[PDB]
RNA sequence: GUGGAGCCGCCGCAGGUGCAGAUCUUGGUGGUAGUAGCAAAUAUUCAAACGAGAACUUUGAAGGCCGAAGUGGAGAAGGG
RNA sequence: GACCUGGGUAUAGGGGCGAAAGACUAAUCGAACCAUCUAGUAGCUGGUUCCCUCCGAAGUUUCCCUCAGGAUAGCUGGCG
RNA sequence: GGCGACGUCGGCUACCCACCCGACCCGUCUUGAAACACGGACCAAGGAGUCUAACACGUGCGCGAGUCGGGGGCUCGCACGAAAGCCGCCGUGGCGCAAUGAAGGUGAAGGCCGGCGCGCUCGCCGGCCGAGGUGGGAUCCCGAGGCCUCUCCAGUCCGCCGAGGGGCACCACCGGCCCGUCUCGCCCGCCGCGCCGGGGAGGUGGAGCACGAGCGCACGUGUUAGGACCCGAAAGAUGGU
RNA sequence: CGCGACCUCAGAUCAGACGUGGCGACCCGCUGAAUUUAAGCAUAUUAGUCAGCGGAGGAAAAGAAACUAACCAGGAUUCCCUCAGUAACGGCGAGUGAACAGGGAAGAGCCCAGCGCCGAAUCCCCGCCCCGCGGGGCGCGGGACAUGUGGCGUACGGAAGACCCGCUCCCCGGCGCCGCUCGUGGGGGGCCCAAGUCCUUCUGAUCGAGGCCCAGCCCGUGGACGGUGUGAGGCCGGUAGCGGCCCCCGGCGCGCGCCCGGGUCUUCCCGGAGUCGGGUUGCUUGGGAAUGCAGCCCAAAGCGGGUGGUAAACUCCAUCUAAGGCUAAAUACCGGCACGAGACCGAUAGUCAACAAGUACCGUAAGGGAAAGUUGAAAAGAACUUUGAAGAGAGAGUUCAAGAGGGCGUGAAACCGUUAAGAGGUAAACGGGUGGGGUCCGCGCAGUCCGCCCGGAGGAUUCAACCCGGCGGCGGGUCCGGCCGUGUCGGCGGCCCGGCGGAUCUUUCCCGCCCCCGGGGUCGGCGGGGGACCGUCCCCCGGACCGGCGACCGGCCGCCGC
RNA sequence: CGACUCUUAGCGGUGGAUCACUCGGCUCGUGCGUCGAUGAAGAACGCAGCUAGCUGCGAGAAUUAAUGUGAAUUGCAGGACACAUUGAUCAUCGACACUUCGAACGCACUUGCGGCCCCGGGUUCCUCCCGGGGCUACGCCUGUCUGAGCGUCGCUU
């Protein structure tokens, strides 16, 4: 709210005079002559606790949680259960960490870009974005965002040689550098497992950018990949293992209902 | 108005603080603004090093900070005397000059004379027309770059000594104690009093 | 995608310049496509319509197979009038219903000194673009 | 059934977050009610005319009032 | 007749003017009116917007310019 | 096991009506309101616990004796990008890792063994380990013994087990340690022998030590300063008409 | 008496210039409250803020130490993070509250009076010309300023003058022109891809479907907007170190103009007064035996003076040089001109104002101050007939629609009219329980079991049983070929044509030096480099296991469809 | 029976909620950062063929010129279509113009009264005779002209 909404003379009538004790505008003549002025009740008054522009808008996240979240978002882009359960039709696609050769980075014409996604069998996700060419529900249209759209695949590269030019016309698609990854682009909506197409030179920098567990990363000064709370993580194998069921008593599979 | 166990607080908001509020919404837009002012200046002085002149070695004053080495304001006008370059020619070749600076240690003097001869060592001037007074050939095989960054000779280099390993010798492991400090502290605070008591004893006659 | 930071994208500020345009901007915005005989011959996609060009309407209640000259160009109401398409009132006095020039095909232009130069300039600006395709 | 161009489910996010009251704010509508009322300064009547249409307009005739410190004749300020 | 009155002119807010009534100062006067400080302050009145489930009070102690208010212990709930 | 058609069968809600029974008008302060207490003629829309700073505790997450770039810088000029990523001799600094006294200032490790100075209430040297001891203490370990179709020969298993052992965290107590003070006392050292320095033994004051738990981020609750849940004065001041 | 020179002053519609007033968000100088808080109220707080007054500028103010410090010292101003809610102030209550270190952003320094030297070597105005544009410069000639002091060199970091020493001739502005420019200098105008394809829905399509094996077309162009409804291709535009057109700039190189610099030694010169400081008073400050400012009285010195945060005397030491001046950048910007955006509001909201809004209206004035968006795709805005004096109707007509008819989208509630049903002396309404009537729905109406298996009665087709061929799958195996995982080593292999790291080592390696007697001595070392060693990650055989969500072939078992 | 009343519903009124729309706000950021005596801001009055407001203007008045653009403006008429003339319209905007008041400037503010100079016509006029034009505010700076002083002198008398 722009300033005071109190740019209006108003004092109460206070005394008797059989009207409520809200402040009234002064003068006469006009319609706005004894009407109730400012207060969060009144037509033309001032809103309750007007918003200030020094609300805390921006939030901090410390760096080793931002890196935790972006190691957790690449690893879920490599599991076919997780990446299909987000929406990306990856049914016809080959080997799930899709990498391609470094020739693709020097494409400059988007006809060379469309048939790549047809030959990788990744065009069918783009055709799912064309079906999601809806328009916005609600009042967001007059705040200039009328068209909603699906996010498709993201292509993560290094050494931009035209790859940004060949793909930026294809709808719902995203490019990002393998040096500077974005959790806002890898996990749209806060949900994990976005379909990603990689490149050879991109897919080989991840071992020097986040490290393995044996060596710390070289392109980040003091970062090593986070440790794992569970080693074995499929408990239908653990609970069926001979060491456990040698120790388990017996199942008590009766019911023993209430005796009348 | 208070309650159970908490702090007793003095918030400084008893004044009209909402007209004097500063919101850093332009602080992205001023960072890209002062980057562009560095870039458009770096090519305006195009061969000259960015971040300007060479700065001197300076030890910080206090008990807290006199272990460390800091870039300074300029050279004291006696370094330029001893290194042998004129003070009105020093700032036009790229040497920051501070005429109000004293060097009351010989050790801190000669480190900046050596710093200044090492600058003039790895400096290449450009002639107006190729006449070259006190100057030689073509520009050092075209000077290997154009512009340097964040310091001519990296002003901190706050280095520390080796002092490999000694054998604990006799009278080193014997004397130099905590009692050396407590006898030294009482000799500081009783020096002026005892010298008064020497004057009283000599006037006995 | 728009990349210039000096041209808008909002509905409120494009609708304001469209309805409050000057009358020389407003002829550039009342343009019309050409026919297939005429863009194979002048190799230009579209032109601003003027007073005596002859037109077949392509959409609406009146569609196709009636070549007819235009007769009046309301720029204030973004509307051209064509010599054949008309409408009877209750009075019995027939008047022209007006249609929009993007719903309109020019099948023969009107050539003067200046319409020749504009077609020549709009054509040369295309084979320069064909020479970028090396 | 009306209506004529937008809308919703799920997982997270964010609030100018849900009304019966504040002699609340603004707008609308009742009942009272076809009610109170249209009663200060004496008074109207006949015929006619024009008009779709006359207690009130006009015109004639009668009867009255103001009664020259005027309900008459002109002005100043004010109005425009 | 210390008469009634027009226009002109003078005096202005803790000021004016008053044959004095705290009268009068633009329907406002035991301190005008306009705008701002200002959304001033109130231990004091009024109001405080959806559902279901579970638990559930106190009006007593001690101190306070304290007595229509607080602080403190008791009573409660929530988390373990 | 039986019965029933073209108007009859079944059905319920914001349908109407009838009868029996029960039933005072809500909100609100209050010991008590149906009140001869106040607000409410009716209807629609609006309408009151917000944000910001500080602090406390709870909870979730990351790292962990550390932790955090928040302020800068770097990246090609990109819509989204007022984002994201990076720095590391950019960690300066903040908070924590050490307390204590007004200050000068000082500043947290003990127990077992052997030897000798009058083993003299006082002590000194050396080794060995090394955060004391007592009482409870989840868990764990050992466990005599015992438990199955014929008796003597042996090994995994399993469950019961009196008792014993090592005892986490935490609680209570005793002892010690550091800083301030107090009483009592003797000894030791010399960048120089003094109106010097250091030590002891007892009792006490401290928000201390006794093998560290913090930091950053998010949320919830509580309190405070701000117009501060909303509305309300009689006023005071400044400058004008 | 007069004449003249000056000195102090007057007049002019004298020649030529300048100042006034507006805006005021940000900045500078003043001046200045009270609400409020303290649960009262006086100091305090609010607050040196609001209001008042005066000045600017695109920034302004500040700014090159009469500084900080107290140790190995830093080195103009402003700004940011910290210092820090800290030292300090306070009915020591409520409350208030800096600075220096340190890390950054930006960085830039200078000038005069005085002191002396130089024949006033200086400046202003007018007259004509060398040469000139868009006018100001050197020159030629008088009238002034000025010795009561213009100009040159000169500044506290020292300066000057003279010897001697070793070097050097430079710079600035104008003048055309040629070449660029870092997002690729800025301004303006005019242009640049691809479906209007076939069928179909509709008032009208921008809908629905469809495009052979090149994926119907374009795409560095799928921002947005108008378009008879939802459009990459219909049309603006958008993309593009895209083109072409005109205009305006920052700096090459011909002619002006301006031209001795440094070093050592010697001699000589050297600084701002009613100011500092003190006393007192009032305000201000965190500034406390007085931080700053001001009035008044007193009033300096020159080995002086200020400061060194507890008044005072002595002493030593540190530090700066006051009472004159200028100065870019980093910083501020709720007014102006042009913009771009949004997790914002959507006509009682958002500015008071989406509209003929600071308007209508009100007050003598100061001043107060609204309400009010939407027919339709297009007016196609209802011709004509008839009733009435007209308003108003009945027809007719336009339109997808008048059930959109000129405040006309949608059209709620309160309230009213009328119709239909029902009912009625305990005002009405209500809760529980039934009954009756009405509306409506469901089944379909004495006609609703649905699937499974079995034995039946006739009808029609073809696997299976079992084997042969077959591709695919599951499972298990010597883990065979490939595979890795953990320690244990070696070839120290690649370490010198290997990575990372190390407050490991090497004064016999290497680069300029410091210490004593041109050299010598490791004679003790400084900063920089080299390779030795430890701790980790890369290749080959050796060994241990495991064949793990790492697998392919081989033969087996039993599925499987053809 | 008929009215009156009550409750439901159908339809019509009264009313303008709701939803949908948005050439407006609001907030943030960026570039620039510019008024005036050569007459500003603001105010008054006037200007169209039919014009009240708003908006745009200034007696050249709903705009002239110039350059770009290239056939309209539009509620209705009227008139130029010519554009190998100069060309409608619109934008731009550098050339010209810009009534009265206002710092507001001859004095006043009552459209009041002047005072000098020049030019046209009347007394061929100097001496308060119609019209046109120019000048006439205050402070202040440098210079010029005039000259005040029992101010300080000099030569003279
Ligand atoms: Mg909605
Ligand atoms: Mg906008
Ligand atoms: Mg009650
Ligand atoms: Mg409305
Ligand atoms: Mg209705
Ligand atoms: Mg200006
Ligand atoms: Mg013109
Ligand atoms: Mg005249």
């Amino acid at each position: 709210s722009e300033l005071a909404g109190h740019q209006t003379s108003a004092e109460s009538w206070g005394t008797g005079r059989a009207v409520a004790r809200i402040p009234r505008v002064r003068g006469g003549g006009t319609h706005r002559s004894g009407q109730g002025a400012f207060g969060n009740m009144c037509r033309g008054g001032r809103m309750f606790a007007p918003t200030k522009t020094w609300r805390r808008w921006h939030r901090r996240v410390n760096t080793t949680q931002k890196r935790y979240a972006i190691c957790s978002a690449l690893a879920a882009s490599a599991l076919p259960a997780l990446v299909m359960s987000k929406g990306h039709r990856i049914e016809e696609v080959p080997e799930l960490p899709l990498v391609v050769e470094d020739k693709v980075e020097g494409y400059k014409k988007t006809k060379e870009a469309v048939l790549l996604l047809k030959k990788l069998k990744a065009w069918n996700d783009i055709k799912k974005v064309y079906a999601s060419q809806r328009m916005r529900a609600g009042k967001g249209k007059m705040r200039n965002r009328r068209r909603i759209q699906r996010r498709g695949p993201c292509i993560i590269y290094n050494e931009d040689n035209g790859i940004i030019k060949a793909f930026r016309n294809i709808p719902g698609i995203t490019l990002l550098n393998v040096s500077k990854l974005n959790i806002l682009k890898l996990a749209p909506g806060g949900h994990v497992g976005r379909f990603c197409i990689w490149t050879e030179s991109a897919f080989r920098k991840l071992d020097e950018l986040y490290g393995t567990w044996r060596k710390a990363a070289s392109l980040k000064s003091n970062y090593n990949l986070p440790m794992h709370k569970m080693i074995n993580t499929d408990l239908s194998r653990i609970l069926k293992s001979p060491e456990i069921q040698r120790a388990l008593r017996a199942p008590r599979k009766k019911i023993h209902r209430r005796v009348l | 108005a208070p309650s159970r166990n908490g702090m007793v607080l003095k918030p400084h908001f008893h004044k009209d603080w909402q007209r004097r509020v500063a919101t850093w919404f332009n602080q992205p837009a001023r960072k890209i603004r002062r980057r562009k002012a560095r870039q458009a200046k770096a090519r305006r002085i195009a061969p000259r090093p960015a971040s300007g002149p060479i700065r001197p070695i300076v030890r910080c004053p206090t008990v807290r900070y006199h272990t460390k080495v800091r870039a300074g304001r300029g050279f004291s006008l006696e370094e330029l005397r001893v290194a042998g370059i004129h003070k009105k020619v020093a700032r036009t070749i790229g040497i920051s000059v501070d005429p109000r600076r004293r060097n009351k240690s010989t050790e801190s003097l000669q480190a900046n004379v050596q710093r200044l001869k090492e600058y003039r060592s790895k400096l290449i001037l450009f002639p107006r027309k190729p006449s070259a007074p006190k100057k030689g050939d073509s520009s050092a095989e075209e000077l290997k770059l154009a512009t340097q960054l964040t310091g001519p000779v990296m002003p901190v280099r706050n280095v520390y000594k080796k002092e490999k390993a000694r054998v604990i010798t006799e009278e080193e492991k014997n004397f130099k104690a905590f009692a050396s400090l407590r006898m030294a502290r009482a000799n500081a605070r009783l020096f002026g009093i005892r010298a008064k008591r020497a004057k009283e004893a000599a006037e006995q006659d | 995608m728009k990349f210039n930071p000096f041209v808008t994208s909002d509905r409120s500020k494009n609708r304001k310049r469209h309805f409050n345009a000057p009358s020389h901007i407003r002829r550039k915005i009342m343009s019309s496509p050409l026919s297939k005989e005429l863009r194979q011959k002048y190799n230009v996609r579209s032109m601003p319509i003027r007073k005596d060009d002859e037109v077949q309407v392509v959409r609406g209640h009146y569609k196709g197979q009636q070549i007819g000259k235009v007769v009046q160009v309301y720029r204030k109401k973004y509307v051209i009038y064509i010599e054949r398409v008309q409408r009877e009132k209750a009075n019995g006095t027939t008047v022209h219903v007006g249609i929009h020039p993007s719903k309109v095909v020019i099948t023969r232009l009107k050539l003067d000194k200046d319409r020749k130069k504009i077609l020549e300039r709009k054509a040369k600006s295309r084979q320069v673009g064909k020479e970028k395709g090396k």
